[PDB]
């Protein structure tokens, strides 16, 4: 009598109209379980020490029987694991699922719990962009008054990134996914009290359907296509999203030309490089994420979806462009054309979310005599 | 011995973009050479020439190797 | 929650066939295609223009970035 | 009433083997 | 003129293209469910069909012909008379506490 | 800077492999030119087996160079002929001796140089094959030479190769280009020995995924077919 | 009748028989697919692989 719990996988009421956008919730359940198996088999041959880590990856990629595929099913198994989110989130914002506050506020807590885990995971190969990535990004906490000089040295276990900084990331990294797996079952738990949303935003109690033959096979399809776009990168462009300077071991006395995190952080980084004031830059960085927790308190339209909200559609897809911009600016260096652009886009990100998109639904209500 | 690379470059140098990038390279050369006590050089003028030539060498060279 | 008492419905009828008794690809090209174009025109003017705007600031910012690094 | 209830045409979607109302579907169920 | 603008926005939204009315779309909410519960059976049982039909369309990613689309002038506000009543009751409960 | 040009390498294809015959030539380059001044720590003579050298040929080369191995029972360390398990011998004992022997400059390792430089092998061939005098107005310090394909166009890498700088075994003419082609082919094997086995799985995948995607897409539109074809009506009293 | 109907009557009817087909299919599929796949790759990369040149060095 576990399998009363499998009714959430078999006899679960679910709507009928939901298109591919909802599959991205399940796929994380695959990427996560996929990534754990791969990263585990990397642990068998990884060493957490600085004199042996970078080589340890080589032991995998060279001497091991198919050790190399696992590295790239796993690194790029994180990249695809964030294409899935950002679309899994955009659904929740565009189709207005954030009214399930209990889930959404936990959706945030999964995001942060992850997007620090990749940061730790990117260190472990112990190359330049690994080291220098962590060197820059930890120092941002130094901007805080009265604490930062103490907290950063504590996280480092010293006065600069070194051995004990590495070894603890490996332990903070190879644990949190087992904490993330818990919060997912939690995250679903509050969802299975309410049942999922549809493109319309309307109560779908009338046209529910089971889950066992219909969405299962739909998830088998959607999972299959995911394994394509992953393995293509593994089998046709593995260094694509990477950064080749990583394949030089760490040299703390030789700074690389372009320091940057990987593509999935960069929109955050561009916001930071926009502001000259260091501390004020930080609170913008953390706020670019946490602002998701301010969305439902800024809901204004008496409708839920955006299939039936024209002005918000135009603003929504504008926000996506602002993101894509910030992804691009962060990857590119800091000069007078790109500085100016990076400033404008960052202002749009906060402006568009807080002001226009609420303002729209207010206007949209007025046209409908509300 | 003959490096075929020299032949392929020799043909690509005759192309329009190369001749025109060659031109400014000659013109800047006259400038900096005729002048004195200046920091300007023909670095950029050279690279534009070489970006053009070597792009032409790309399409042909390995046919000989 | 479960089936059976989710809500209340009255005087509604559903008809359905067995999948072994109907094609899985009926009018897949014959009718599906214009639905896509209909589904396309219905929304494309709301998706395109910010990404259209992106491609321009991408190039203009790119070219101006290049020109900045060249010379007087 | 209930007798006035009748099924509409699915023949746009039905398989070609089963478009003849006058024939028994069993003969091609094995193939379907 | 604004009336013409209200009309264009209505067709732009497109819930006429699924045969729905306005009040069929409003966010499920405590003040609303109260109002829905007070509906009569005729009007209610019509609401359910306007919805369940529409969901059957969005599943197929189709719509209805222009002849069945909801017209702007025919957009019945069947729920507002009952809803504005409920919200009035709520403000009395709040005002009574104060 | 200078964006290098992209070439028609034999292995640029999504299913194209490496010219293993060229990898044979490329190793002879690294061994007679660069192995005196560059390290390659993450390769063994055994990895060459079955790719460009065979067992015996590589084994013979293991016995050409001496390697420091074995705490003697007397309590000392000696030199022996290398074996296949041994890695490529590092020319220098430590990077400071390298900076000492190259005017403060550091010859980099070359295990991952392909995949550690933007542009990849296209860069490298253009780098060796891009030497020229500086233009007017440009002047460099002693030891350092000019090359447009480097940031700042200033490196300590004096000419490693030129026409008949060496000789090949297969009777190939050793033009500077022929040399730089083969070596870059070797390095792409070093930084990515899985390359030739990568694509075979890439081939097996697309053939399977060419099949499973439509078939699964049928079972979907087989089971959902009930719902894409259902109908509704409204019969109030 | 058609072949599809004959296949169902013998194989896809009993789930026990059904499964044994799939294993049997996998074996001959595993063999056939690998042979055909390699042939294409070699045909593309003809004269570039070790064995294609290995004969010269024995
Ligand atoms: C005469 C000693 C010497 C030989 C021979 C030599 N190198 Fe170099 N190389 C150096 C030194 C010293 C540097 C350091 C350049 C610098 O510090 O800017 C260098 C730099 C390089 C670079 C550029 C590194 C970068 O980040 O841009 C590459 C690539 C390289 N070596 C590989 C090669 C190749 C390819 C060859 C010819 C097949 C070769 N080495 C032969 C000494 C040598
Ligand atoms: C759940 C969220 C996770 C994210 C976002 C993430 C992300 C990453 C990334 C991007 C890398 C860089 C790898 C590279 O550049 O080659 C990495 C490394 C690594 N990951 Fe993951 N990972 C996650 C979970 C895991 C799990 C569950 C494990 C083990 C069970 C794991 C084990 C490792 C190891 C050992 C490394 C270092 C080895 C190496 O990078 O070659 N990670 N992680
Ligand atoms: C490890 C990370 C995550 C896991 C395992 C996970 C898992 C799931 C799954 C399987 C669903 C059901 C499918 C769906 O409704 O799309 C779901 C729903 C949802 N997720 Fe997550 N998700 C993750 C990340 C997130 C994040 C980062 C957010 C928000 C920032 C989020 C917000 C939501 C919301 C609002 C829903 C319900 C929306 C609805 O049903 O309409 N999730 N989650
Ligand atoms: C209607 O939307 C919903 C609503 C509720 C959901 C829910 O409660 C869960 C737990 C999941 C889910 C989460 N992780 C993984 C899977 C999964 C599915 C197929 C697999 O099979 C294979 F083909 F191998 F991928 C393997 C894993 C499903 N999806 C939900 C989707």
């Amino acid at each position: 009598l576990m399998k009363i719990v499998n009714n959430a996988f078999i006899d679960l009421p679910a709507p009928s109209n939901i298109s591919s956008w909802w599959n991205f919730g399940s796929l994380l359940g695959i990427c996560l379980i996929l990534q754990i198996l791969t990263g585990l088999f990397l642990a068998m041959h990884y060493t957490s020490d600085t004199t042996t880590a970078f080589s340890s990856v080589t032991h995998i990629c060279r001497d091991v029987n198919y050790g190399w595929i696992i590295r790239y099913m796993h690194a790029n198994g994180a990249s695809m694991f964030f294409i899935c989110l950002y679309m899994h989130v955009g659904r929740g914002l565009y189709y207005g699922s954030y009214t399930f506050l209990e889930t959404w506020n936990i959706g945030v807590i999964l995001l942060l719990t992850v997007m620090a885990t990749a940061f730790m995971g990117y260190v472990l190969p112990w190359g330049q962009m690994s080291f220098w990535g962590a060197t820059v990004i930890t120092n941002l906490l130094s901007a805080i008054p009265y604490i930062g000089t103490n907290l950063v040295e504590w996280i480092w276990g010293g006065f600069s990134v070194d051995k004990a900084t590495l070894t603890r990331f490996f332990a903070f990294h190879f644990i949190l996914p087992f904490i993330i797996m818990a919060i997912a079952m939690v995250h679903l738990l509050f969802l299975h009290e309410t049942g999922s949303n549809n493109p319309t935003g309307i109560s779908s109690d009338v046209d529910k359907i089971p889950f066992h033959p219909y969405y299962t096979i739909k998830d088998i399809l959607g999972a299959l296509l995911l394994i394509l776009a992953l393995m293509l990168l593994v089998l046709f462009a593995p260094d694509l999203l990477g950064d080749p300077d990583n394949y030089t071991p760490a040299n703390p006395l030789n700074t690389p030309p372009h320091i940057k995190p990987e593509w999935y952080f960069l929109f955050a980084y561009a916001i930071l490089r926009s502001i000259p004031n260091k501390l004020g830059g930080v609170l913008a960085l953390a706020f670019s994420i946490l602002i998701l927790a301010l969305i439902p308190l800024l809901h204004t339209s008496k409708q839920r979806s955006m299939m039936f909200r024209p002005l918000s559609q135009c603003l929504f897809w504008a926000l996506v462009a602002d993101l894509l911009t910030l992804t691009w600016i962060g990857g590119q260096p800091v000069e007078h054309p790109y500085i100016t652009i990076g400033q404008l886009a960052s202002v749009l990100y906060f402006l568009l979310i807080l002001v226009l998109m609420p303002t729209a639904g207010t206007i949209e209500n007025k046209l409908l005599k509300w | 011995l003959v490096d075929p690379l020299t032949t392929v470059r020799e043909q690509c140098e005759q192309l329009e973009k190369c001749v025109k990038a060659r031109e400014r390279l000659e013109l800047c050369d006259e400038r900096v050479s005729s002048r004195s006590q200046t920091e300007e050089d023909c670095t950029e003028e050279l690279l534009d020439f070489l970006h053009a030539r070597d792009h032409c060498v790309a399409h042909k060279l390995f046919n000989s190797l | 929650r479960q089936f059976g008492h989710l809500t209340r419905v009255r005087h509604v009828i559903t008809y359905s066939l067995s999948p072994f008794e109907q094609r899985a690809f009926p009018h897949y090209f014959s009718k599906g295609i214009p639905n896509v174009l209909r589904r396309t025109r219905a929304c494309i003017l709301r998706v395109a223009p910010p990404f259209v705007a992106f491609y321009l600031v991408y190039t203009w910012g790119t070219q101006e970035f290049e020109k900045s690094k060249r010379k007087n | 009433s209930h007798t006035d209830i009748k099924v509409p045409d699915f023949s746009d979607y039905r398989r070609p083997e089963v478009l003849d109302s006058t024939k028994s579907s069993k003969e091609s169920s094995e193939a379907r | 003129w604004l009336e013409g603008i209200r009309k264009w926005y209505y067709n732009a939204a497109g819930f006429n293209k699924l045969g729905l009315m306005r009040d069929d779309t409003i966010h499920e909410n405590d003040d609303v469910k109260e109002a829905i519960r007070r509906l009569p059976e005729n009007l209610y049982d019509d609401r359910v069909f306007r919805i369940k039909r529409a969901l059957d369309l969005s599943m197929r990613q189709q719509i209805l012909p222009k002849e069945q689309w909801t017209k702007y002038e025919e957009d019945k506000s069947y729920l507002e008379p009952y809803l504005k009543e409920v919200i009035r009751e709520r403000k009395e409960r709040e005002e009574w506490a104060k | 800077e200078l964006h290098p040009p992209s070439y028609p390498w034999s292995h640029r294809g999504l299913l194209s492999s490496l010219d293993h015959t060229s990898i044979r030539r490329g190793f002879q380059v690294y061994k007679q030119v660069c192995s005196s001044c560059h390290s390659m720590d993450y390769v063994a003579y055994r990895h060459l087996v079955g790719v460009c050298y065979t067992e015996d040929e590589a084994k013979a080369l293991a016995e050409e160079v001496e390697v420091q191995d074995g705490p003697n029972e007397d309590g000392e360390m000696f030199m022996r002929p290398g074996k296949l398990s041994d890695y490529f011998p590092k020319p220098y004992p430590n990077p400071e001796a390298a900076r000492a022997a190259n005017n403060g400059a550091l010859p980099p390792d070359l295990s991952y140089i392909v995949r550690a430089r933007h542009g990849g092998e296209d860069y490298v061939f253009s780098l060796l094959t891009g030497y020229c005098e500086p233009p007017t107005g440009v002047s460099l310090r002693e030891g350092l030479y000019f090359n447009p394909y480097f940031p700042g166009q200033a490196i300590g890498m004096a000419p490693p190769i030129y026409n008949e700088v060496l000789e090949f075994d297969d009777g190939t003419p050793a033009t500077m280009s022929q040399v730089a082609k083969d070596v870059c082919t070797f390095l792409r094997w070093a930084a990515e020995p899985e390359h030739d086995h990568r694509k075979r799985m890439g081939l097996k995948m697309l053939l399977m995924m060419g099949l499973l995607l439509p078939l699964v897409y049928a079972m979907k539109r087989h089971k959902w077919s009930v719902l894409k074809s259902r109908k509704l009506a409204y019969r109030p009293p | 009748p058609t072949l599809t109907a004959r296949l169902y009557s013998l194989l896809f009817r009993r789930t026990s028989t059904f499964a044994l087909t799939i294993v049997v299919g996998a074996l001959f599929f595993e063999r056939a697919f690998d042979q055909g796949a390699d042939a294409i790759y070699e045909h593309i990369n003809e004269g570039k692989l070790w064995k294609h040149i290995k004969h010269k060095y024995e």
